[PDB]
């Protein structure tokens, strides 16, 4: 029924400004309070301030003084965030969300509704395209066996990238794991295929890494 | 950082009890309302308990809040599966003028059977070797819960430097996953005999070695 519907994803540099907007459907834009609610990654919830829809007031939290303006544009029923001054730490989720009746002297102070979040990456780091590194069978580190082989996917920025094998006609057997992120502002990550040794030199086995943001494409032949 | 204080995790088996606190001052509990969120992996944070101890619609009875002078409690009864997320409380802050929040508590809910990590190592490959780079690789699967520590040495002494784990990460099979990357220089590769790689699981090691 109320609807609150966010846009502004992205990957900005430290120093730069980022505007996020929140379009509000289902009610009265006008009759409720919005709020402003970070998230940085893996970490708690932050109140950035409130905005009055109908006057365009509004209440910073102490934290962003200096660098955070909200604004409203009631023909649109959207609320704005923008936080200027970036810096790495600004790298959260950001959600609009409800408050209470603008008009009531005692107004409720939960959120119930919610925008869907949009991430803000904020780094140093320029797109850079991944170093493929293939992960030679290791025979003996898969007891039982079989025996795992596998692609690195080195130095990239930023996410994500995508990895098949066989160009997607291998599936079985393969797990792709999460990336990491690591002092040079690069994420890494690896894919590994667990496969029937007799089956090493038959074929075989080929890593297709698709990396969008740097329009780089990879097809990495894993030799034994 | 963070206003309302929160313990960082819970944990219960299916079916059990578990309890999660908030602690406040006077000037904010002690004077307003507590609401509850639970966010779940990927979503917003959801509306839980609101005013102390009410139930937005849709919210099992197995979740009850309570408020006492300066604090706040989250019961849950009758753990389930679903229930497995970030819970948070809420106040405002009258000596701040501000909405405060609870630092988060995350809640494992023990659905699934122990079960040790397997852990693959993988050595630097020659054509990153050519990049004159050397990443050694450490590949942990299928451990149950989803925790471990990865300790990594060259020869027998520990090296920190260099080291970058990922958190675990729920696997399909509900079982989690997880990579630890050791950085070296490839002098510092060829120059021991052997890096190995120990993943701790529940107070249990499983360890692999490997060799220039």
């Amino acid at each position: 029924e109320v609807q609150l519907v966010q846009s502004g994803a992205e990957v900005k540099k430290p120093g730069s400004s980022v505007k996020v907007s929140c379009k509000a459907s289902g009610y009265t834009f006008t009759d409720y309070y919005m709020h402003w609610v970070r998230q940085a990654p893996g970490q708690g919830l932050e109140w950035m301030g409130q905005i009055n829809p109908k006057t365009g007031g509004t209440n910073y939290a102490q934290k962003f003084q200096g660098r955070v303006t909200m604004t409203r544009d009631t023909s649109t029923s959207t609320a704005y965030m923008e936080l200027s001054s970036l810096r790495s730490e600004d790298t959260a989720i950001y959600y609009c969300a409800r408050g209470g009746q603008r008009l009531l002297l005692l107004r409720n102070y939960y959120f119930y509704y919610w925008g869907q979040g949009v991430l803000v990456t904020v780094s140093s780091a320029s797109t850079k395209g991944p170093s493929v590194f293939p992960l030679a069978p290791s025979s003996k580190s898969t007891s039982g066996g079989t025996a795992a082989l596998g692609c690195l996917v080195k130095d990239y920025f930023p996410e994500p990238v995508t990895v098949s094998w066989n160009s997607g006609a291998l599936t079985s057997g393969v797990h792709t794991f999460p990336a990491v992120l690591q002092s040079s502002g690069l994420y890494s990550l690896s894919s590994v295929v667990t496969v029937p040794s007799s089956s090493l030199g038959t074929q075989t086995y080929i890593c297709n890494v698709n990396h969008k943001p740097s329009n780089t494409k990879v097809d990495k032949r894993v030799e034994p | 950082q963070s206003v309302l204080t929160q313990p960082p995790s819970v944990s219960g088996a299916p079916g059990q009890k578990v309890t999660i606190s908030c602690t406040g001052s006077s000037s904010n509990i002690g004077g307003y309302d507590v609401h509850w969120y639970q966010q779940l992996p990927g979503m917003a944070p959801k509306l839980l308990i609101y005013d102390n101890n009410e139930r937005p619609s849709g919210i099992s009875d197995r979740f009850s809040g309570s408020k006492s002078a300066t604090s706040a409690s989250l019961a849950i009864t009758g753990l389930q599966t679903e229930d497995e997320a970030d819970y948070y409380c809420q106040s405002y802050d009258s000596s701040l003028n501000a909405w405060v929040f609870g630092g988060g508590t995350r809640l494992t809910v023990l659905g699934q059977p122990k079960a040790a990590p397997s852990v693959t190592l993988f050595p630097p490959s020659s054509e990153e070797l050519q990049a004159n780079k050397a990443t050694l690789v450490c590949l942990i699967s299928d451990f149950y819960p989803g925790a471990v520590t990865v300790a990594w040495k060259a020869d027998s002494s520990p090296v920190k430097a260099g080291v970058e784990t990922t958190t675990p990460s729920k696997q399909s099979n509900n079982k989690y996953a997880a990579s630890s990357y050791l950085s070296l220089t490839p002098e510092q590769w060829k120059s021991h005999r052997s890096y190995s790689c120990q993943v701790t699981h529940e107070g249990s090691t499983v360890e692999k070695t490997v060799a220039p």
